[PDB]
DNA sequence: ATCAATATCCACCTGCAGATTCTACCAAAAGTGTATTTGGAAACTGCTCCATCAAAAGGCATGTTCAGCTGAATTCAGCTGAACATGCCTTTTGATGGAGCAGTTTCCAAATACACTTTTGGTAGAATCTGCAGGTGGATATTGAT
DNA sequence: ATCAATATCCACCTGCAGATTCTACCAAAAGTGTATTTGGAAACTGCTCCATCAAAAGGCATGTTCAGCTGAATTCAGCTGAACATGCCTTTTGATGGAGCAGTTTCCAAATACACTTTTGGTAGAATCTGCAGGTGGATATTGAT
């Protein structure tokens, strides 16, 4: 039986999808939550199918940088866990709001 | 029939340039030097974050300079990354980079 | 003649596994519980100001079609600049 | 009917890179990339024509916002270059 | 000679509260912020005409533009006094 | 003989805001209704701020508006805050507000 | 002999200084390294009175804000005392470095 | 003899601090707050200068001042714009 | 929480200098009335491109078990940063005199905008080239247990 | 300081989707020749702006004492990472019908372009007012000690 301990995989994670540069979220169900959202917003609606792929490059690219922001924070409090309240920080700082 | 960015030494599109300039409202008339400065000056960036990326690609054992490749270059760059500071560049990943506080021992 | 299936819920679409790949991008070792629901409540508010600000752009052109224009147009608004989409 | 500016792009990728070459993706960002420039230039070049009450933006606003826009070094050599091109550009007929 | 806002601002100052003043600086941070206001509105709207190849900035324009700039409330009064201002515009010949 | 700004029902100079509107590189035509419309727009958020700078200077029991109360106005004002969040207001100072954790136990 | 314990004089300055909106640092060095560092770049250069004291204005305000901000981190951090390191994660999150 | 932005004492730091919210201050923060000023002040400074060099003056105006933190994202109302 | 004792605030009134409002005139915009253009809306319409749809299969999402090591709680000591009294010096300020420049004219030479009228450079597909993504398998390294 | 159990690399291979070259029109530069502007470039203002000067005033620097806070140490419960089994559903491929971009004409409602004619917003002195800085005297808050 062999087992790695925790946080080797997770390290191994970190190097593997900082060594990528793929959309990271799964296409179809983001592509449903954009046309929910902008249904929402007005009916009726079409996409172009970039523009979808431009929504989620976009989004991806916040929630990893948002991501790194979220890291510095739990690390100034001496965690190596992110928490809720180190993303709120993170966006209080940004000038982000609720 | 002498083009105009071949009198100022330029790859850049002078004349088109120009009409951008004129079309872009920036202004009631536009001096016949500005375009040529403005298309100089943009070649010149250009050929700088191309000669980084080539880099990128080299390092990397690639012949052709992909999205990654001009992320790379861009964010090893301090000059380059403050200037597209607030931009995002599609499929470009991160600079690889772990906290150290992250690590083993 | 037929309309398409009511969409709803489709933020939980955002899994679990996708966020954790996303914070390994960002670096991040190990995740709270409670991480996800706040990612999802993030996103949907980025998406929805951006969203809203395209569709914006859509409606002034007079179109029902979204381009990627809009959404670039939209995400500069925002200080987001995007390059890649015909910006 | 859409112009880029993919052959100059792929112009100076050969002169500074003989033998590398470029992704359609990697062009259409470098694409973004000058338009992006040209229009902090020229939008910083219309501001400064209209703060001097001046209706006519010359190779000097240009060269200003550059010196606004971009950092340090970068700068110097944007404004060499642009000097340069200016002057070799007058001498001719 | 110099112009500014300053005798529009004290004006709806009276229509809004009859007995208020306004000291000098007060009145200088009122002046820019109308300015910036402006600048923010028609400069959206002039990349509203823009991105639909379009040459006249219309009231459209600025409507779209001020639906993009002011947040939910404040955009929807503004519409209205601005349609409002538009159609009684209209009904004076 | 009538202003523009009368025929629009509007304190704001209608006519000024249509030569700043040509002579600031915006684009090459300006429709009739544009003007009206700014002008109806920046004097409707201009009453707007005056009102609750009014207020917060009947607070401050005073009868004259200053940068202070201009600035508590607009801070204590979700939407105007939001749209002036990167704004610094000369001599406005900031809202009185003290971090719980920063208070004294019993 | 009287003291008031440590905290509470803070805590007082806290609050008058929140009511207060006169400039904090004094305007002769201001202007002093104003000159100074606008010496670097031009020499032989003179200020309009109103040009420093909008300087100053800036300044003042970016300064406070950035205590603000500071301050939350240290908070974040279980403490109560503001670090250059609190300063530092700040200015981080906020775009103006790394 | 004492350099000029050590003209910016300590208990002007801590008057702005406490304006921030701030109710206790390690000892090593005003070096700290003094170096961030500097560059906060260069940046500006170079800019504003900037603009007054392009109108062929040679008094930084208030405008120019303006103008600057505009670039900076940092816009100023009081100033005459 | 109550006994006393510094200091801190808060209220109500007060008198005045520093600003604010009110008044009285002249260029400069704003408004009119024509004489034209000109943008862009309406009405087909030639065609990308988006929305479904189908169907097979495997890459992953989900859910469980389980144990390691992380976060939170607690304690404690030492040393940092606050409060305060003391005494010195730099900032403030308040004209004052001088003068360095912004702010404005006043000319023209150079530069820019027009309006046509040729001349090419760049673009949209088709016709050739060719890096590189995936797929394997053996060497090197990394990790975790005795 | 050693062995297993995986993960990590690096080289070598090969057809394919994607990039580079080849050809062919047309809008877009570029070339001429009038037709305006525009922003200098000298000669002078009025005006803030710099430099002293000269006190007085607070405000800053200094040093002592010590409360209380921060950081180190220790503990443990329970959260969360790793591994595994199960099966869903996203991903891929290819086709099809038509909604909805755009591309082109066809034309007026609307804007521009002058030419005057009016009227309003600014400027420099004129004419009151709001707080601010002070001053008690009354409670509050804060701190040490029955
Ligand atoms: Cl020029
Ligand atoms: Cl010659
Ligand atoms: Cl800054
Ligand atoms: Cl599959
Ligand atoms: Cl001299
Ligand atoms: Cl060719
Ligand atoms: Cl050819
Ligand atoms: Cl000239
Ligand atoms: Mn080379
Ligand atoms: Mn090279
Ligand atoms: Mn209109
Ligand atoms: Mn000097
Ligand atoms: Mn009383
Ligand atoms: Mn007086
Ligand atoms: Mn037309
Ligand atoms: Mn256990
Ligand atoms: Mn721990
Ligand atoms: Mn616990
Ligand atoms: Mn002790
Ligand atoms: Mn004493
Ligand atoms: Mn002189
Ligand atoms: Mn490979
Ligand atoms: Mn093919
Ligand atoms: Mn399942
Ligand atoms: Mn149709
Ligand atoms: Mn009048
Ligand atoms: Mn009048
Ligand atoms: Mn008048
Ligand atoms: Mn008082
Ligand atoms: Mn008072």
């Amino acid at each position: 039986p062999h087992r790695y301990r925790p946080g080797t995989v997770a390290l191994r994670e970190i190097r593997r999808y900082q060594k990528s540069t793929e959309l990271l979220i799964r296409k179809l169900p983001f592509q449903r939550l954009v046309r929910e959202i902008a249904q929402d917003f007005k009916t009726d609606l079409r996409f172009q199918s970039s523009a979808v792929m431009a929504l989620q490059e976009a989004c991806e690219a916040y929630l990893v940088g948002l991501f790194e922001d979220t890291n510095l924070c739990a690390i100034h409090a001496k965690r190596v866990t992110i928490m809720p309240k180190d993303i709120q920080l993170a966006r209080r700082i940004r000038g982000e709001r609720a | 029939v002498k083009s105009r960015s071949s009198r100022a030494g330029l790859q850049f599109p002078v004349g088109r340039v120009h009409r951008l300039l004129r079309q872009g409202n920036y202004a009631q008339r536009i001096g016949a030097g500005a375009p040529v400065y403005l298309a100089a000056v943009l070649e010149y960036l250009t050929a700088e974050v191309l000669e980084l990326a080539g880099n990128a690609a080299r390092d990397n054992k690639k012949t052709r300079i992909t999205p990654r490749h001009l992320q790379l270059a861009i964010r090893n760059d301090e000059e380059l990354n403050k200037l597209l500071g607030r931009v995002t560049i599609a499929q470009g990943g991160v600079l690889p980079n772990i906290q150290a506080v992250l690590l083993p021992k | 003649k037929r309309h398409r299936k009511v969409l709803r819920d489709n933020i939980q679409g955002i899994t679990k596994p996708a966020i954790r790949r996303l914070a390994r991008r960002g670096g991040v070792k190990r995740i709270s519980g409670l991480i996800y629901e706040e990612t999802r409540g993030v996103l949907k508010v980025f998406l929805e100001n951006v969203i809203r600000d395209a569709v914006t752009y859509t409606e002034h052109a007079k179109r029902k079609t979204v381009t990627a224009m809009d959404v670039v147009y939209a995400l500069k608004r925002q200080g987001r600049t995007l390059y890649g989409f015909g910006g | 009917r859409k112009e880029s500016y993919s052959i100059y792009i792929y112009k100076v990728l050969k002169q500074v890179h003989p033998d590398t070459g470029i992704s359609s993706k990697a062009m259409s960002i470098m694409n973004s990339f000058v338009t992006d420039i040209f229009e902090r230039i020229a939008s910083e070049a219309s501001r400064l024509a209209h703060y001097n009450k001046r209706s006519t933006i010359t190779s000097r606003e240009i060269q200003t916002a550059v010196r606004l826009l971009l950092p340090g070094e970068l700068a110097k050599h944007a404004v060499s270059e642009g000097t340069k091109a200016v002057t070799k550009y007058t001498s001719s007929k």
